[PDB]
């Protein structure tokens, strides 16, 4: 495999994500990520203790912190202003040059116009920004422009499961952007990984479907499989769907 | 006096309550303040004679670090916020 | 991996079984079964000359035969009494205890009655049978209760690479039946076989998305993989889509 | 005469033909009357004195391995098809 992104000196090259702020055990966080063959760690904080997710002092005592690139999110903040700040208290106390960006509001989907007023403030100073957002191409294309590294896209509600609500917007969207597009949200089994895989998508983040699968380990491992069938898939160009 | 946000997270060594009063000048002082009511915390908030890597402080919103750190000055009246880096999302 | 199914001696340990009547390049097919993982090899005879499929005899030249199990298909078939004189002769001449059983009129779809007529008459003679059937659950419990090894159902129709047209009927199928069920029929790329997974398959059968994959290699080594990451995503069992 | 079907995938041998006519009395004989007219098919049916093991031929529809093989009887006015084991779908 190749990486699918760099940002400086930092390689992404699992194709899976992995967001952990659900689990409540530290052994099963280092045991998810290990079976999904992640490379990328998600920290953030919590003003308003939206969660009680595992503190960064437990988990840095059983997992090998420093072979995972480091990447601040600002989700669990509920306006604009809040994300903001979180991404600046990310920045000074961790160091984090590369943010996840988060701005929704109280229905737990992104904002596309705040986060557009988001990132023209950080990439300002000089943060890397992987942006979460509904697929606009006007949306998309003004990110792009400001120099996101990579774009998040919406599939379908979170913790909903119910994969890739609109897939013909997220190809065309995959289409016209040059820098990498992760699918992301409502993501319930592997299969969906591979849907996003042959949409165009360079990964995928996944978070309630290891939750909330029976086995957390096996669907992990999974994903990391899907994802790589996935691409291969893409890469083949299948064959066009023989419809009326 | 200065009342103190806990997060969640450590309100186990605080009896489950999500604030606390306290008295003091420095940062430090109204740690060693609040150990003397709720033994343990202290313990999750510095470690050899400095505050976490992992943990944040702030005194009526100001991050402590660009102040002094634990020798930043807490005034009678101020609030003193708890928050700690956290897995996310 | 565990064999998915045994008749006698054979096991079947490959979950995507490979049709190869299209192919007109020997080295070709030698290369896509390795891709796919196949281990089984799938022979017939072509009484009305309805294509040109490769000769046995070169193919037994340039690829290891004897490393695959051998069955029987009688797809070429277009009449009942036309398949069974197909499934004696490749009895007679190969020693074919085997067979991929076919009965399609001039449609291309699988006739369930007429298969289940074959099917009797096959298994007196001591015939092991995988049967192609569409999807209706009086129809694969009498050709369970018959004696068939494996049941194929279709997923949809031939070459149209749709996927799976009508999945919670091949879900109730699949609960409702001992045996193992293969899906076949209308596969179109990695995306689908994960998705025959978690839906209980045991296996898949692919043919024409191969055949017209701008890179056939490619796209069998990426259902090898969709096959094993959609099994592991089943047996996690994942999460129950939130739906309306 | 005998009328000799010939399979689509060795029609090359036969100018294109899907039938030929011929002579003979046992199953080899209309093989080598017909290799006379069309050079090279032949080699494709038998291997050491035997019929191709993954070759079939039949009198009227009767398989002649159940009946002498090469020296299976033909008389004027049979039909000998020839039906190879193919690539399946």
């Amino acid at each position: 495999d190749e990486p699918w992104l760099k940002i400086g000196a930092r390689e992404f090259r699992s194709r899976i994500l992995v967001g952990i702020e659900q689990y409540d055990s530290v052994p099963l966080v280092r045991d998810v990520l290990n079976a999904a063959g992640a490379d990328v760690f998600i920290t953030t904080v919590d003003p308003d203790n939206r969660r009680s997710s595992l503190l960064l002092m437990d988990l840095a005592d059983e997992l090998p912190l420093d072979d995972f690139t480091w990447i601040g999110t600002t989700s669990f903040a509920r306006t604009k202003e809040s994300a903001l700040r979180s991404a600046r208290i990310l920045r000074d106390s961790l160091g984090i040059e590369i943010l996840k960006l988060d701005v929704r509001g109280d229905d737990n989907t992104p904002d596309n116009a705040g986060t557009v007023e988001a990132a023209r403030e950080l990439r300002a100073e000089g943060m890397e920004l992987l942006p979460f957002i509904l697929p606009d191409l006007a949306t998309a294309r003004a990110l792009e422009e400001a120099g996101c590294a990579a774009l998040r896209v919406m599939a379908s509600p979170v913790a909903s499961g119910r994969g890739i609500a609109n897939p013909a917007a997220i190809r065309e969207l995959i289409e016209q952007i040059g820098i990498p597009v992760v699918v992301e949200g409502g993501i319930g089994s592997a299969r969906h990984v591979a849907e996003a895989m042959e949409l165009g998508a360079s990964a995928t983040l996944v978070n309630t479907a290891l939750v909330r699968a029976e086995s957390p380990l096996l669907m992990a491992a999974a994903m990391r499989q899907a994802a790589l069938a996935g691409l291969l898939s893409y890469e083949s160009g299948p064959m066009p769907e023989v419809a009326a | 006096a200065v009342t103190v946000s806990i997060p969640t997270i450590l309100r186990t060594h605080t009896g489950g309550e999500k604030s606390v009063e306290a008295k003091g000048a420095t940062v430090l002082e109204i740690i060693d303040d609040v150990e003397s009511r709720h033994a343990g915390i202290k313990a999750r908030l510095v470690k050899e004679e400095k505050l976490h890597r992992f943990i944040n402080v702030y005194v009526n919103d100001e991050d402590v670090r660009f102040s002094g750190g634990l020798e930043a000055e807490v005034k009678d009246g101020d609030t003193l916020t708890i928050l700690p880096a956290v897995a996310g999302g």
